[PDB]
């Protein structure tokens, strides 16, 4: 029954009061979180699939149909160091006391925490893959669009996914790619498409993406599922840190380089349909 | 005896349906709508 | 009698709190019922047609307005194959109780109504027809023109069936035919026809029913009838089902496959005019 | 006085109480009540017109007024079939009661109402004239204008009718015509004249026609008197009607067919004030 | 018998008012009205 | 109908 008092312990398995400002950091600056909507499910889950078609007691012909099964599993992790670098000791943090220390991280592990899932869910780079991610998806069914940037790229990015009955909703594309969305201008007719103060591009909603992977893409989706689950969950000590380098050549002996440093991994999943636009450069 | 274990499990099963509701407030902060 | 309270029943005939919110969401996914009229009947009733025009005080009526018998009965069922085997038991959905249970299932079966609905209804196509559709009405008198897409043979079209009694309501066209609404650049009157922002072709406001059948469609009507009435009337079930098809081969073995299946027997039912209007393509 | 209690009255002449609500709601389907104005009146009336205006004792002017009447009468009376169609189950509406008996009429002999009316008020085309107002006016005082869609076309409008000192105050165009004023816009001030979202032409707000008969119609009045007094009244029979056609080439046997038809006793209000304009087309 | 069928009349019609209301209902979220 | 007179300005555009 903890709320305020003190904080030594090092364990912090984090209350639903404390959990629900941190989450909603992570979420509202993601950008597959703005996209995609939500179902609370465990960690292993079963959810069913697809359209049913059937007459009121007859029978003439045929009509073919099929059912679906799938599942969502394992979870992200990653640690704080932005964090635990500036963070002296724990006696300092007991005087501040349990209540503060989680409100002090909340703009420290959220936006590296977001930043991570972004890269392995629209993307495929980083080293966190489960289900397929919406790139994937794109090789194995193709919707590809040659190197142009007018008019033209609008009209062809919306056909390719409107022939399986799906209607276009979002727009993922960086920002050094939406200076050059900014100069293309109607010919026949006398209006600009994309803008700052309306923010839309073809009269929908825009999102931007920071990731250092692409480099003058588009892309459009709008059916999609994700979820999360449990609770963060914290535990914090000073004995060695592998996956983090210290710079120059040597990664940490913890006892010498004396830091705080403690853990973070949330139970943070998807579920992707296989009908999703893209477009490129091409050059040569 | 018997009222002490409902009444806990009720508590308890009550306060994970409240989790959904906190999910459906990122609905809300979601762009599509 | 049912309340809140619990389920573990496998009936669950519907009382009309929870009918209107379920029948009102098949509305919005609908789109025969934007082109109709709801004018409603218990079984079946012996109500009529036509509008009426008013003869005046001062001089005798002269043209003539004309009344129309007409009486159809006709129920639509749906198992909810996909949401009976998301449920893995009936008594963990006693935890959700009576009135939540509804509130799951309230985008997921209305879903599957109004897709067989508008397929069977507007083409004939999928096989449970009632009273001849408007595919079959097109046949009758022909309004058919070869597949073509200008200024010209829009209008055209609407002066096809402007010759018997009523002028056009609404265009009825694919949403993967929509690259054509954007490559229509008239020389002589330099504009597009169809809005790209607001969705109207000539001014008439066109919607889609997505039913993977038509190819270069452009169906008008105005003048029809829709009918939503009774309940739905739930029942639960787990033994064999003919009319589904389960994974890859087999039909469906309930009590080797362990789970259950929502029968949902609504009722619903239409009639057609008989002036209708349509284009496709040919070629060769 | 009268309950809500039972039904057996074939002379319903409505109460005020129900007499208000039907002929509340039917305005906003019509056209040319919005662009007019309503008021009270005797049963017939006068109406004065001019401008009396004269110093204390400085000296007598030179020019003199003139005082002149202008008078407006005539009725309409329609037969509908709507409920009388409902003669199998009158006796379930007279479970609804005398009070639900006009609720369920309102959206169906309020439709059949105002469609005439705009056809004998903007148009002359139907057989029942008495204030020969928008039609006459423009054959009277010639106002047409050929057929453009520039900017300078829609002043060219307002300056013809604002040399008699007549204000410009809304434009009544038909959904068709909406399509061609998407391409106006001007060389220098480069801005839509005609939003989309705001129905608006210029800043003055539009009315679509739904009567199939001006193709690019561009009228502008807003200054009107349209006026329903007394009581719309009710009359039920079963007679042979002269007026009427049953299939083909027949006539209504109204002893035999067991149905039943309702007459409806409205009264209707025109004023003409002539300085209205129009425009159409150039050739075609 | 007198007094508890004058509450079926109003029980009934009570009943099919609310699917007269979901016609009105319709009207509103159709495209032409 | 005192209220009809009202309500129907009410309705209008034009004002």
């Amino acid at each position: 029954p903890d709320n305020v008092m003190m904080h030594e312990k090092k364990d912090g398995t984090l209350m639903n009061e404390f959990t629900t400002p941190i989450l909603q950091e992570v979420m509202e600056n993601s950008k597959i979180m703005q996209l995609g909507k939500y179902e609370p499910m465990e960690g292993t889950e079963k959810k069913f699939t697809f359209w049913a078609d059937k007459p009121g007691a007859y029978w003439v012909g045929e009509g073919q149909k099929i059912e679906t099964s799938k599942a969502t599993w394992v979870n992200a992790t990653m640690r704080a160091f932005k964090l635990g670098v500036i963070l002296p000791v724990t006696k300092e943090f007991l005087n501040y006391t349990y209540s503060q220390f989680f409100e002090e991280m909340k703009p420290m592990i959220a936006e590296a925490f977001y930043k991570k899932f972004d890269e392995a869910g629209i993307l495929n780079q980083g080293n966190n893959p489960f289900g397929k991610s919406i790139a994937q998806s794109i090789e194995k069914t193709n919707k590809v669009i040659k190197g142009d940037f007018t008019q033209d790229n609008i009209i062809d990015l919306e056909a390719l996914l409107e022939d399986d009955e799906l209607e276009a909703n979002a727009f993922i594309s960086k920002t050094q790619n939406r200076s050059l969305l900014r100069k293309i201008v109607d010919p026949e007719t006398k209006e600009r498409i994309y803008d700052r103060n309306s923010d839309s591009l073809d009269g929908l909603p825009v999102v931007n993406l920071k990731s250092s992977n692409l480099k003058r893409g588009e892309l459009i989706t709008g059916d999609f599922d994700k979820l999360i689950y449990g609770i963060p969950q914290l535990i914090e000590y000073k004995i060695d840190e592998t996956a983090q380098l210290s710079t120059v050549k040597n990664e940490d002996g913890t006892p010498v380089n004396l830091f705080e440093q403690d853990m973070v991994a949330l139970r943070a999943t998807m579920h992707v349909a296989l009908h999703i636009a893209d477009d490129k450069a091409f050059a040569k | 005896q018997e009222i002490s274990s409902e009444l806990q499990q009720s508590e308890q099963s009550k306060q994970k349906q409240y989790g959904t509701t906190l999910q459906n407030l990122a609905k809300q902060n979601r762009i599509i709508k």
